[PDB]
């Protein structure tokens, strides 16, 4: 349920992200906030420091790929559910990924957009990146469900 | 929290300085906009932009984050009064201190270029995670 | 999602649930357990004590209410969304509860029916059920996603 | 914990009995049934009803929990080693501990009759969720 100004702020944000970088940030720093979900990134080598975690081609690449999928709900807003169905079974019935880890790196991207976009990040553009993330973790939930 | 997480919130903490009430105030309005259910523990507020009550009550919010970070090693009694209050008078659900702490975090990270590194995240992450254990030790 | 197995340990064992007295049970054990829940209930007069509140007329007429709902929900779990959707309005854009305590519920539910029902709430049945009070859970909550 | 809480966890204590080991393995059994994400913690287990495994592995359980039960106000001490197995080793997410304190519940409510009264549960409720606060204390 984004309102149209809703909209607007996600999407004038969004055209400024660097998607080579921003999806990386975001996996490192949930792996070094919230350090359980390194057990599902074992073959991913070093996650020994911030640093290296930080640092590893892995994990970069890998977020790369973790906000193609943003992207593509930003694009699809009213249908989350299907933009999402095979990574919900992929998530939930092959690797059970418990679902508040979905809200977790939701709002780890919210904090990584603040430290990108400082001021810009006004606290309406950030309640219209919680409804996108919300809304994200509801359609990768969806197997639970 | 680890020595090194005491350091990392140290550095935040001084790098906020003096702007410290003013970011709580932010930081609430970032979670009435974002988490309308916190609204209703502030009937007799006006949460609009501007409002003094959310101005004050952000001061209020950062003077007692900045006791707990000054009483580090004894924040269950640091924040006593306060635990108190948030279980027995306003009952406030314990899944709120999530959302404020998360409001918290992102007014950090938008106004901290330099020292919101994913390492500080983690330490000041784990910091308000204690202050809202305290917070929520509480109900009966 | 229910297998007939699933479907079997529910509706067996719901046939046997004293449905005047299940309901208050577990409102008043929400309200015991989970304390700050009796900010909703202001209006419910005593409950000062958990005798107080398990004695309270309105906690059980209000708990017969919900497990009545509960009830409705047994008997169409492959469309919980449109059986809570007055209800999911309620709870959500006029009472703002938080749908943390939907599952809250559900659980302490759960605890009352094995407290009920002892060795034949088996570790099976139980399941069937969490089954079915998550789904009412997220059903309840829709008007949040 | 209050006093009337610590009396009310020794009267569910005093009444499980020499039972305790067998109810940890059931716990075990309706947490792996019921949440299914949290069989994956335990793939070299067989969870099929009446493994020797998921039976020595409730007795563990349960013992942790009448030592934390033994040393009430020192739980952070007594747990102290099992805190940093769950979270450095085994990355036990936090929301399982929920998960497994409920089932803990469950296996008492199906067991206690008289004991688990209104009063009882809150307060079983209250000291398994200290255990969980000591248990989920040291990720890092
Ligand atoms: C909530 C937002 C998330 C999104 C949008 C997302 C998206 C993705 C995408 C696009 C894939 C690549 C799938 C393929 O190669 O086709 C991936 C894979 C994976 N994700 Fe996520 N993910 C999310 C959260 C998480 C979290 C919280 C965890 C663990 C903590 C996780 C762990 C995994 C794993 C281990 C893989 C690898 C699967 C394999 O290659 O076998 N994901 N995710
Ligand atoms: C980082 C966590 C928090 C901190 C440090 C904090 C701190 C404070 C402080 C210092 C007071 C003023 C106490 C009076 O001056 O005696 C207060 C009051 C209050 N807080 Fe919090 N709080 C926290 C989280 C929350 C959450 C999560 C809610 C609800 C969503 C909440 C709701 C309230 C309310 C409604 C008041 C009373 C306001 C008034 O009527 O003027 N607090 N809090
Ligand atoms: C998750 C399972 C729940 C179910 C199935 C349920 C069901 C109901 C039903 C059937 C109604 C009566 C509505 C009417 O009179 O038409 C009611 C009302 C209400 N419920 Fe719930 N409920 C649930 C959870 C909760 C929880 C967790 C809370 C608060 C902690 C809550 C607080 C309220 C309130 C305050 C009312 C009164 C509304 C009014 O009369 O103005 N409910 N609920
Ligand atoms: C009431 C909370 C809990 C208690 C008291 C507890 C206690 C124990 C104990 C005593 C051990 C054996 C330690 C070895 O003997 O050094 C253990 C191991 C373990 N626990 Fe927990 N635990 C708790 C919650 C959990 C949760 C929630 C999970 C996952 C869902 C979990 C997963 C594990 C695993 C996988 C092992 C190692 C098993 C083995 O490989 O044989 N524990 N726990």
């Amino acid at each position: 349920h984004l309102t149209p100004e809703e909209k607007s702020a996600v999407t004038a944000l969004w055209g400024k992200v660097n998607v080579d970088e921003v999806g990386g940030e975001a996996l490192g720093r949930l792996l070094v906030v919230y350090p359980w979900t390194q057990r599902f990134f074992e073959s991913f080598g070093d996650l020994s420091t911030p640093d290296a975690v930080m640092g590893n081609p892995k994990v970069k690449a890998h977020g790369k790929k973790v906000l193609g999928a943003f992207s593509d709900g930003l694009a699809h807003l009213d249908n989350l559910k299907g933009t999402f169905a095979t990574l919900s079974e992929l998530h939930c019935d092959k690797l059970h990924v418990d679902p508040e880890n979905f809200r977790l790196l939701g709002n780890v991207l919210v904090c990584v957009l603040a430290h990108h976009f400082g001021k810009e990040f006004t606290p309406p553009v950030q309640a219209a990146y919680q409804k996108v993330v919300a809304g994200v973790a509801n359609a990768l939930a969806h197997k639970y469900h | 929290l680890s020595p090194a997480d005491k350091t990392n919130v140290k550095a935040a903490w001084g790098k906020v300085g003096a702007h410290a009430g003013e970011y709580g105030a932010e930081a609430l309005e970032r979670m009435f906009l974002s988490f309308p259910t916190t609204k209703t523990y502030f009937p007799h507020f006006d949460l609009s932009h501007g409002s003094a009550q959310v101005k004050g009550h952000g001061k209020k919010v950062a003077d007692a984050l900045t006791n707990a970070v000054a009483h580090v090693d004894d924040m269950p009694n640091a924040l006593s009064a306060l635990s108190d209050l948030h279980a027995h008078k306003l009952r406030v659900d314990p899944v709120n201190f999530k959302l404020l702490s998360h409001c918290l975090l992102v007014t950090l990270a938008a106004h901290l270029p330099a020292e919101f590194t994913p390492a500080v995240h983690a330490s000041l992450d784990k910091f308000l995670a204690s202050v809202s254990t305290v917070l929520t030790s509480k109900y009966r």
